[PDB]
């Protein structure tokens, strides 16, 4: 497991087995296990908005959270 | 031989320094914009906007990010480049 | 109440009297469903002419630039109930004008609801959903297979009220909203829009692929007038009825008076011999006995059809129109270009709202209507 495409995240590397040829790194698979996959548009189109719409209800979220120590206080 | 405070954000701080907002090569570039850092996320924002009373007043936000903020700098154009222990993100004043 | 006793109460909820004497005020105020810290002490006496007003960090930042104008209010306001009115109006203000930091979305009711109502309408349609989720835009197809789309904008409650809904077709779209309507409905009113100008689109991709259009340049589906070429420097200028697209359009021509006359002439005798089975093309050439030039554009790159007075296409939406009356000039104008040359001159004789001059380039007699 490492970053060997350098995008920054990790990904983990599996090498089947040795029967296939007397080599190593033959027969590999790079995966991230979200895009990234690598061997030997309505789908991918709405998350962002929806993941930044979880990221703001956090924060409001977290914002009530102080709000209401103060009260408290 | 006098010590002026300014603003007060409630939780540490981690990050000062400055941005060249509306960006309309040299290096020292005459900086618009005033930028500070909380931790639990608080960003402070400040700028001149000698508006409505033609006298200049001092512009400020204060945003509430996601995230413990842990590092950021600054980049050409009206850039921030922060991180939370989750991710690198970056942030456009311009 | 009259007596601030009671109406401090039923103004201020959340402002307590710390201290016996109720001297130290504390706690709250309320404004644009956001409470806030207020800590506003009194002298021994209940005096505002002197009197500590302090804030959380986050009032001071509301309060950027109102500093002294409250200043001016505490020193000539007479009770604190008066002061709190105006404390209140005062935000209000303030966070109006700040509009900017505001609206927090339902999330039980609205991004689930939205999923479900696109899931209605199918995944294939969706083109672009803003990270907001404030906007999107949808797509569909004609009979033709024309792609359509249609923009919405969203409110905090998309269900509750209406979305703004932006299309580019001309005639105005009406989308019966209820707050039980949803996506599919406004998508089914959309395909109905579509289908009335059906036999509309066709004329108009029919014209646009088999003519010189000229005056509208990539037309949107809006455009209902069809500014055609014919020959070179006579021009037909077309708008269809979109409900009767095959049936006659208004149609007349601009260029030279000479060229136009038996064009005008034999649209008159011809007029009769229009058929709607036919396109607008098929009864346009046996209708004025013609064909139309296949874009002389790519030929005639540079033939100059600029005003030859400002040298410019395009001034303030006119066109090159007004021509010379001879063979061996030809030169076309602009209205405002023509005017102001031949009302600067002497030779210039107007009759009542014509002006007879001379061309300038080959100083022939030319004619302009206002
Ligand atoms: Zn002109
Ligand atoms: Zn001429």
């Amino acid at each position: 497991i490492d970053d060997f495409i350098g995008s920054g995240t990790e990904q983990v590397l599996l090498l089947f087995k040795d029967s296939l040829n007397s080599d190593c790194l033959t027969s590999f698979k790079i995966t991230d296990l979200g895009k990234i996959n690598y061997s030997s548009e309505n789908r991918y189109l709405v998350v962002p908005p929806l993941e930044t719409g979880l990221k703001v209800c956090f924060s409001s979220f977290r914002e009530l959270r102080q709000h209401l120590l103060l009260k408290e206080k | 031989t006098l010590v002026k405070i300014l603003h007060h954000l409630e939780e540490p701080v981690i990050f000062i320094g400055a941005l060249k907002t509306e960006p309309q090569p040299d290096e020292d570039v005459h900086c618009d914009c005033l930028v500070a850092f909380g931790h639990h996320g608080r960003m402070l924002a400040i700028k001149a906007s000698w508006d409505e009373s033609g006298k200049l007043v001092p512009e400020l936000r204060e945003y509430c990010l996601p995230g413990p903020v842990l590092c950021a700098a600054c980049g050409g154009g009206g850039r921030v480049y922060h991180s939370t222990p989750s991710d690198l993100c970056v942030v456009d004043l311009s | 109440m009259a007596v601030t006793e009671a109406s401090l109460l039923r103004q201020c909820p959340l402002l307590l009297p710390q201290n016996r004497s109720k001297t130290v005020y504390e706690g709250f105020i309320s404004a644009q469903g956001r409470d806030f810290h207020l800590r506003i002490v009194l002298p021994e006496d209940l005096q505002l002419k002197n009197a500590r007003l302090l804030c959380s960090w986050q009032l001071r930042t509301i309060l950027s630039g109102y500093h002294r104008i409250v200043q001016q209010r505490m020193q000539h306001s007479p009770d604190l109930m008066s002061f709190m009115m105006e404390l209140k109006m005062l935000l209000e203000v303030a966070l109006k004008n700040r509009q900017e930091l505001y609206a927090l979305p339902p999330p039980p009711q609205f991004y689930s609801s939205l999923i479900e109502e696109i899931g209605t309408l199918g995944w294939d349609k969706l083109v672009y959903a803003d990270t907001c989720f404030s906007t999107i835009k949808l797509k569909a197809e004609d009979a033709s297979g024309r792609e359509h789309l249609i923009t919405l904008k969203l409110k905090a409650k998309y269900p509750a009220e209406s979305p703004d809904y932006f299309v580019d077709f001309p005639v105005p779209f009406c989308a019966s909203w209820t707050p039980q309507s949803s996506l599919i409905s406004i998508y089914s009113q959309f395909l109905a829009a579509i289908e009335s100008l059906k036999a509309f689109w066709d004329v108009m991709d029919e014209i646009d692929e088999k003519t010189w259009v000229l005056e509208p340049e990539k037309p949107p589906r809006s455009a209902t007038a069809r500014r055609i070429a014919l020959g070179n420097n006579v021009s037909i200028n077309i708008e269809v009825d979109p409900r009767h697209p095959t049936m006659l359009p208004e149609c007349f021509f601009l260029g030279a008076d000479h060229v136009v006359k038996p064009l005008g002439i034999k649209l008159s005798r011809n007029i009769h011999l229009w058929d709607p089975e036919n396109s607008v093309l098929q009864n346009l050439k046996d209708v004025l006995e013609i064909d139309f030039p296949a874009r002389a554009i790519l030929e005639k790159s540079d033939f100059t059809m600029d005003c030859g007075i400002c040298y410019a296409y395009q001034l303030d939406g006119t066109i090159p129109d007004q021509v010379c009356d001879n063979s061996q000039c030809g030169q076309p104008f602009h209205q405002i270009c023509l005017y102001e040359w031949l009302r600067g001159l002497l030779t210039s004789r107007q009759s009542f709202n014509i002006i007879f001059g001379e061309c300038p380039y080959c100083s022939k007699p030319i004619t302009l209507k206002m």
